[PDB]
């Protein structure tokens, strides 16, 4: 029956602002006899959801102030003044008064920060790896801001298409940057048929796009 | 004090069962509630059921979702909570949490306990390096890694030197080759001046494969 909806679902804040969330319950959620239980949860990059507000606005054990709850009836904010590096991660409301219990959908929330540019790093494929039968050729943008950037290969010159997938890791709570790898694939044949193997990045805090090559194969 | 921690996940059979254990310890087991939640890969939480304390008879509820099709108990003279599932389907493939409720809400969980529905059959993977390529171009700082290739089903666990290396570390969420088979890379950046003095070993760990490797990358 009950419906949990969050808004917004992704959320950029400046290091130091003030972040707002809402959920809006499908029907009071005020637990017939006594009050109201409605939760926010967190959960930060590979690790388990943790709470932070119970009843309402009740502050769990060591959670800081700056988080606060508040709202009532269908109507519930979750407010965090002066956001950090660490409060990064997604955020969820619970309803824990009317049975089946139910979750928001979910608000992530990112970090913005100062343009910082990927470094370039570009490995070849392992010997270990070439006594199989196939090459893995790894391009990696290491540490750069914000999240989009582009990556092209070129095997001697030539470009390539679809003989390749990317994976970016989540922002760092350290210094909210990405990373991302990309990892061109090839036929151990196909390898020993080429010579020049390149790795070309694109990216906002580049003025001038950066290349990574070998000659090997 | 407080400990929850699950297990009893891994691969199964489209249409099969597995049955998931939470273990407590540090608290009157019998005063709370007991929920269950899974998570899959990348999505939101999905609130599953419970089974209520003693003072309430020990009574379950269920997510519409699951309900009939999963079943909640617990074994109160040693404190484990459990979870029954029949029949499962890919879509259930997903991260199991354990967590207590009470005068506190779901104050404590698990650390989770992963599982996949899948007919494809289990492959530890094959670790390779991603050596710092000798003539480490314009660089006071070096990358190295290691490749974990060709494995299923998830996850995978990669750490450095035992835990001890920790700084400039990033593991890749894993993607699907063609194969059907995962695959990721794990990195990790420091001086080119050390490339002599120190030691970087990349510590895979499988599980649904028994497999472990430490790898010694090299330049
Ligand atoms: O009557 C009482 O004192 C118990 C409170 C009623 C709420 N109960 C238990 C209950 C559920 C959730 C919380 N929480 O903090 O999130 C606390 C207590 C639900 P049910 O009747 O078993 O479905």
């Amino acid at each position: 029956e009950l419906v949990m909806t969050q808004t917004p679902l992704s959320l950029p804040v400046s290091l130091g602002d003030q972040a707002s969330i809402s959920c809006r319950s499908s029907q009071s959620i005020v637990h017939s006899n006594g009050n109201t239980y409605l939760e926010w949860y967190l959960q930060k990059p590979g690790q388990s959801p943790k709470l932070l507000i119970y009843k309402v606005s009740n502050r769990f054990s060591g959670v800081p102030d700056r988080f606060s709850g508040s709202g009532s009836g269908t109507d519930f904010t979750l407010k965090i003044s002066r956001v950090e590096a660490e409060d990064l991660g997604v955020y969820y409301c619970f309803q824990g008064s009317h049975v089946p219990r139910t979750f928001g959908g979910g608000t992530k929330l990112e970090i913005k920060r100062t343009v910082a540019a990927p470094s370039v790093f570009i490995f070849p494929p392992s010997d270990e790896q070439l006594k199989s039968g196939t090459a893995s050729v790894v391009c990696l943008l290491n540490n750069f801001y914000p999240r989009e950037a582009k990556v092209q290969w070129k095997v001697d010159n030539a470009l390539q298409s679809g003989n390749s997938q990317e994976s970016v890791t989540e922002q760092d709570s350290k210094d909210s940057t990405y990373s991302l790898s990309s990892t061109l694939t090839l036929s151990k044949a196909d390898y020993e048929k080429h010579k020049v193997y390149a790795c070309e990045v694109t990216h906002q805090g580049l003025s001038s796009p950066v290349t990574k090559s070998f000659n090997r194969g | 004090q407080v400990q929850l921690v699950e297990s009893g996940g891994g691969l199964v059979q489209p249409g099969g069962s597995l049955r998931l254990s939470c273990a407590t310890s540090g608290f009157t087991f019998t005063d709370y509630y007991m929920s269950w939640v899974r998570q899959p890969p990348g999505k939101a939480l999905e609130w599953l059921g419970f089974i209520r304390n003693k003072a309430n008879g020990y009574t379950t509820e269920y997510s519409a979702s699951v309900k009939g099709r999963f079943t909640i108990s617990r074994d109160n003279s040693q404190s484990i909570l459990y979870l029954q599932m029949n029949t499962l389907r890919a879509e259930d493939s997903a991260t199991y949490y354990c967590a207590r409720d009470g005068s506190y809400a779901m104050d404590y969980w698990g650390q989770g306990t992963s599982v996949t529905v899948s007919s494809a059959s289990t492959k530890g993977p094959s670790v390779f390096p991603l050596a710092p390529s000798s003539k480490s171009t314009s660089g006071g700082t070096a990358a190295l890694g290691c490749l974990v290739k060709d494995y299923f089903p998830e996850p995978v666990t990669v750490s450095w030197n035992s835990g001890a290396l920790t700084s400039g570390v990033h593991t890749f969420p894993a993607v699907l080759q063609s194969s059907g088979l995962y695959s990721l890379s794990s990195v990790v950046t420091v001086p080119s001046s050390s490339l002599g003095t120190q030691t970087y070993i990349c510590n895979v760990n499988h599980k649904p494969s028994n497999t472990k490797v430490d790898k010694k990358v090299e330049p």
